């Protein structure tokens, strides 16, 4: 069982810098070669470098050399990869990953041969301050309402950063439960919606929650929603 | 960067064959390319290297060949689960490894649909709170390519309009949603806002006004 662990996201200001860890495990750290690879919207997959952990050896990417270090600490059978002078080109998703075996008798330092992969660190490059979310009904329609079936929601608007999340009525409802994916408006803030559909039978006398989570700004809203 | 196709599409129990296409100093100089299958949300899949062998554990559905300076992944007996993105890596001289722009594997003949489209009007709270947003929800549509556009009573709209791409649904069809930024005296002063959303074959309009 091989695993490979990398240090959580990161949210950085442009001109910053990010350092990525990586511990694997499952395998003698020293025996292998480790690359940074990340996945970058519309650029696709993009090398960074590798180390050798034996010697601390490393070699850049061309786009990369000059703002990106590789180091390790072989006693507690870590990886780094710091990247400087962040701007938005940054914002991926980075994996450390094993490579091929290191031999004293051939160098497969540059074999693109990437068995096992760490989890990924998302790290986001933006200008935005962190912000809890203004939380809005979506009220039912006022014609909806009756019998039948109605949709009613929430509007999680203007935070930052990711992720905020969604449940109703604490997790006791989930079918209908449609949680739309967040929309990075001009001014650097996200804003999604959730909403669910539930018997317009059911409106006014049922209480229905919204219960938002933004972990990054430590805030929790529960929001009623409720008919007109 | 190598190059791929942006997009490859085939039928189920088709072959199809994606392209990757580097120089000299590359793909062409050793046998050490490999291919990697990327299904968004989990990390990228070994499934190739040195060209044409197989890592232990991946079907032998994809085979891996090359010619010149171009390499070329090849999956059979093409399934659904076979949507992904797939990225190809190479040695590219001077110690480096280069990698490829991503393609994205599209399997055909699955169920279409056209949008729903849900339109809410700003909340009496928001505008109370000198705010006003109009929240257009999208589900339902495939293929996976939608445009929305709004209108002030019978008028295109641009200004303060906020869509998402679309993106996927657990059941292989597409989302999206659009917001329109208002001022509540815009919002007051006219007699209708619409969200309007093209798809292949029809337009879906939803309107909303400040009188309900
Ligand atoms: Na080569
Ligand atoms: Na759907
Ligand atoms: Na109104």
């Amino acid at each position: 069982q091989v695993q490979l662990v990398q240090s959580g996201a990161e949210v950085k200001n442009p001109g910053a810098s990010v350092k990525v860890s990586c511990a694997p495990s499952g395998y003698t750290f020293t025996d292998f070669y480790i690359h940074w690879v990340r996945l970058a919207p519309g650029q696709g997959l993009e090398w960074l470098g590798w180390m050798n952990p034996k010697t601390g050896r490393t070699n850049q990417g061309q786009n990369f050399q000059g703002r990106v270090t590789m180091t390790r600490d072989t006693s507690i059978g870590t990886a780094y990869m710091e990247l400087r002078s962040l701007t938005s080109d940054d914002t991926a998703v980075y994996y450390c990953v094993t490579g091929a075996w290191i031999s004293d008798y051939y160098d497969s330092s540059y074999y693109p041969n990437f068995d096992h992969w760490g989890q990924g660190t998302l790290v986001t490059v933006s200008g935005a301050s962190t912000k809890g979310p203004s939380v809005f009904p979506l009220a039912p329609s006022s014609k909806s309402t009756s019998g039948g079936t109605a949709a009613l929601g929430c509007l999680v608007k203007d935070y930052f950063p990711e992720p905020v999340t969604v449940s109703w009525n604490s997790g006791a409802l989930t079918s209908g439960v449609h949680t739309f994916p967040a929309v990075l408006q001009s001014s650097g803030l996200y804003s999604l919606s959730s909403v669910v559909t539930v018997p317009s039978s059911s409106l006014g006398t049922q209480t229905y929650i919204c219960n938002v989570n933004h972990k990054p700004s430590n805030t929790k809203v529960d929001k009623r929603v409720e008919p007109k | 960067v190598l190059t791929q196709p942006a997009s490859v599409s085939g039928s189920p129990g088709q072959s199809i064959t994606i392209s990757c296409t580097g120089t000299i100093y590359d793909v062409g100089k050793f046998d050490l390319v490999s291919w990697y299958q990327h299904h968004p949300g989990k990390a990228p899949k070994y499934l190739i290297y040195e060209v044409k062998k197989w890592p232990s554990g991946v079907s032998h559905r994809f085979s891996g060949s090359k010619s010149g300076n171009t390499a070329s992944l090849t999956i059979s007996g093409l399934q659904v689960e076979d949507e992904a993105d797939y990225y190809c890596c190479s040695f590219g001289g001077s110690a480096a490894v280069v990698c490829g722009g991503g393609t994205k594997v599209t399997v055909l003949g699955q169920p279409k649909g056209a949008p729903s489209v849900t339109l809410f009007p700003p909340s009496s709270e928001e505008l109370q709170a000198n705010k006003a947003t109009l929240v257009c929800l999208i589900s339902d549509f495939y293929p996976g390519a939608v445009t929305v556009a709004w209108k002030a009573d019978s008028s295109p709209v641009k200004a303060g309009v906020e869509t998402t791409t679309p993106s996927k649904q657990s059941n292989n069809k597409y989302a999206a949603s659009s917001y329109l930024s208002l001022t509540p005296e815009q919002w007051k002063s006219h007699r209708s806002y619409s969200c309007q959303v093209t798809h292949e074959g029809s337009t879906v309009e939803k309107t909303v006004a400040p009188t309900e």
